[PDB]
């Protein structure tokens, strides 16, 4: 046989991770990083912006004077706003934000929330002149994945409008497989996974967390009901 | 299908049985290296 | 590519004077065993076998690396050849 | 074993030349670093074919 | 330097009519030229290989 | 001497084509039939 | 519409769009009506040369990538990077239209 | 949001066919869990094999039996065929025995019988003897893994045995089916539905729990971090 492998970690920030895992035998680096890939893109829970009201804006097509950005702007910055829920029975969550006067309306000028976290407070969200006014209601829940807007359309209000859901903390994975030897073996694989998140969960606990997902499924054939 | 995810190919694939014979072209037969040998024996230059 | 190569085509009016210079600080390195390089400790290169991390055994990798570093002179007519010989030996026996 | 391991120490960092008859350029012989591997045939790189 | 051998394709007791097959010859099966191999293929590009 | 097919082996077809086996995949690797019947030989549609 | 080319790949992965369908990507504080293969293009020469702006520069984004327009791509990059980082950028291509071209059917 | 537990089903056919269905699955787990078990078990499932031969007054691989319709490389490739099962988990290797005169057809089931050993292809043709014919063959069988060529392990007992190419697996083939579920509310659901030809050597459901353990394992090294 051969030794049990060596795995080893190399972590930029919070934000960035390479996994390397080598030596494995041959055909197995593809056997491991595709379920790997498709847990982490798919499976891995967080949280999202899910909706959006405004005042005076019928669709998502219209614009608000006083504010440079069109609504699509605003929708597509709180695309990527980061909230963190700090305990596991909170589900949903409404920001308000108010905003007055020739300002740079950013993350930390919503209203604080117990046991909710904003991790980029100093994301731009808007940008308001001399007389300018916003107020604004999101809706944000918690969920896996990546949800159109059309497939939920959930909407607190008449007039909310409905946001595409990046659920997924995880914001890109790729992984390679390379040949490598040992002693007179020379088929023998290395597999590195590259992992970026959006910060509310580090890559190595996304990992753990897809790799805890694939052994709970792998659990699923024990028990022969029919 | 795709053997090493599962995903199948994006379109469809053209397959069937196909009549194939082997060469006498042999890589057995052509790969030959040296370091030195034997020379020539008017020039003194290495053989063929 | 080799590292740095851009940077060594840019250091000489010709390239095949880089490629002169190069491989006579790989034979002067030869000649020495490595003795009379200009690269600190941590700057050698490095080679990974399993026995573990040794010197770099190829001299034109330490010829190259050490032109990057800056610290070598190159031109014509600087010393004379013999009088370089003798104080090669004198300095590394 | 370990005159495979010698091998590979002794060709660490030095290239090898490569040539396909007829050389009608200069790009028919380049030079390239020695991968050792299995088998008896050479391994050569997709992007030189055309210059070869 | 290739091998020519011939393998018997009957059995004892085995009624033969005239020109009938009694033993294949090299590159041959039952009577038929047989060069190589009928194998699956799929034609479609391949990581480069 | 029983040879078998390896690497740089010449293979071709009764119209002309021809090459050499430049990688031998194992059986999971290959693309496969929704059966499960993995197909033998994978040719490049370039060369028609 | 996707707030990033991150967003409109992840979209790609769960079948919502295809790379040949033209959507809205904002990419570089612009918002461009482009497709997820061409912004995935601009990305892979982004990453092999490590620098988004000259990547940005070299590359002809609304169009096709053929075999003129990647030679002159190859041209730029050798004339405003360098052999070694022109030698990274080839060894990008070949891999990434490898991988394409043995899924593309 | 959390699934519940999936019902798993099992249907059999003799020791040879087996179809295991799961269901429900979230969306895409279907190919997540199908793949690398399909790889697994196409790879790394242990089994048996003829790894060599030894055949009296036989020199080499390349000759002739006196008598026998078939040569001695026909015979190897028909011994490749045989499907052998050992009874005890801690066997390693067995030796067959078989001796035959002619005039008959010699098959698999004319092997002399072993302790703790079953063939289970008994009706496999080996041979074809004429009048005057003899056939004395000692077959060493082994565990493994894989495909080892001859060339390989290159196993000899005696001075004149020959080596054979060993093929391990006994799993012939795999396949996985993805069909659309549903559950309640919840649609574009997940129903898995593994495939599995053996041998007969190991049975279906065998081989895919040995295929659970080593992805199992496998998962298990993602456990121990090191710094670069
Ligand atoms: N510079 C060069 N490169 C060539 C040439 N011709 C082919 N290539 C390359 O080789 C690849 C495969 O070409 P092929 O698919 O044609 O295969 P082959 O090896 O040439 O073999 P044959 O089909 O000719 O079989 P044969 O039984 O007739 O060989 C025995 C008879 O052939 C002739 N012959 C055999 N070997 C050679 C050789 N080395 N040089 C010249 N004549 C040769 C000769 O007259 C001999 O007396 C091509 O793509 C090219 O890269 C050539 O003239 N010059
Ligand atoms: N006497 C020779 C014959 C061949 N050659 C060399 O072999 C190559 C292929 O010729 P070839 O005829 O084997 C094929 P090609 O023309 O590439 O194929 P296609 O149009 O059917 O696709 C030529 O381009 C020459 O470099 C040589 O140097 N001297």
């Amino acid at each position: 046989k051969l030794k049990a492998p060596v795995f080893t970690v190399r972590t930029q920030g919070r934000e960035y991770g390479e996994f390397v895992l080598e030596p494995l035998e041959r055909g197995f680096g593809v056997t491991l990083g595709n379920p790997l890939r498709r847990i982490l893109l798919s499976s891995i829970p967080g949280t999202a912006v899910t909706s959006v009201y405004i005042e005076d804006v019928l669709h998502e097509f219209s614009t608000i004077p006083g504010v440079k950005e069109d609504v699509v702007e605003i929708i597509l910055n709180l695309k990527e706003l980061v909230v963190r829920f700090l305990n596991p029975s909170l589900q949903t969550v409404t920001l308000l934000l108010k905003a007055e006067g020739p300002k740079e309306v950013k993350a930390r000028d919503f209203l604080p929330v117990a046991d909710v976290e904003i991790m980029n407070p100093d994301l731009h969200i808007a940008t308001l002149e001399e007389g300018g006014r916003l107020n604004m209601e999101v809706r944000v829940d918690r969920g896996v994945g990546y949800v159109p807007a059309e497939k939920h359309g959930i909407k607190d209000r008449i007039n909310a409008i409905p946001v595409d859901a990046v659920f997924s903390p995880v914001r890109r994975v790729a992984f390679q497989v390379e040949d490598t030897r040992l002693g007179q073996r020379t088929d023998l694989d290395k597999l590195t996974l590259r992992i970026w998140t959006d910060g509310s969960v580090t890559p190595l606990e996304a990992l753990n967390q897809a790799v805890e997902i694939l052994r709970e499924h792998l659990t699923y054939f024990s028990n022969p009901q029919a | 299908y795709d053997g090493r995810t599962g995903e199948p190919i994006e379109g469809p694939i053209v397959v069937g049985q196909m009549f194939i014979m082997k060469l006498y072209h042999m890589v057995e037969d052509k790969m030959h290296a040296r370091s030195t040998g034997p020379y020539s024996l008017i020039t003194q230059q290495p053989l063929g | 590519a080799e590292p740095g190569i851009d940077k060594l085509f840019g250091m000489v009016d010709s390239k095949y004077r880089l490629t002169v210079v190069v491989a006579k600080r790989a034979q002067q390195l030869l000649r020495h065993g490595f003795k009379n390089t200009v690269l600190e400790p941590e700057e050698r290169p490095k080679m990974q076998t399993l026995e573990g991390l040794f010197d770099d055994p190829n001299a034109v990798t330490w010829a190259m690396k050490e032109l990057l570093t800056g610290r070598l002179v190159f031109g014509e007519n600087l010393v004379p050849e013999d009088r370089l010989q003798k104080e090669m030996e004198r300095l590394y026996p | 074993d370990e005159v495979w391991d010698a091998l590979e120490e002794v060709i660490h960092g030095k290239v090898v030349l490569l040539n396909r008859a007829p050389t009608l350029h200069r790009l028919g012989i380049q030079a390239f670093q020695p991968v050792l591997v299995e088998g008896q045939s050479i391994q050569l790189h997709p992007l030189v074919c055309e210059a070869f | 330097g290739t091998a020519l051998d011939q393998r018997p394709r009957v059995v004892v007791g085995q009624r033969v009519r005239k020109g009938d097959l009694l033993a294949d010859g090299p590159a041959s099966e039952n009577g038929f030229l047989a060069l190589g191999q009928n194998v699956l293929v799929a034609i479609m590009p391949f990581d480069g290989y | 001497q029983k040879r078998k097919l390896q690497v740089g082996d010449k293979l071709a077809n009764r119209h002309g084509n021809k090459g050499v086996v430049a990688k031998i995949l194992p059986v999971e690797d290959m693309p496969h039939l929704p059966d499960g019947t993995p197909v033998d030989v994978i040719l490049n549609p370039l060369g028609v | 519409v996707f707030a990033n080319p991150d967003e409109a790949l992840l979209a790609v992965a769960h079948g919502i769009v295809d790379l040949q369908d033209v959507v809205t990507v904002r990419y570089m504080g612009k918002r461009l009506e482009t497709s997820p293969g061409r912004i995935l293009f601009a990305r892979i020469v982004a990453e092999a040369v490590e620098d988004e702006k000259v990547a940005w520069e070299l590359i002809q984004l609304d169009v096709p990538q053929e075999k003129n327009s990647l030679k002159d791509l190859v041209y730029q990059a050798f004339l405003r990077l360098g052999m070694e980082k022109t030698a990274r950028l080839l060894d990008a291509l070949k891999y990434y239209g490898f991988t394409f071209s043995t899924t593309s059917g």
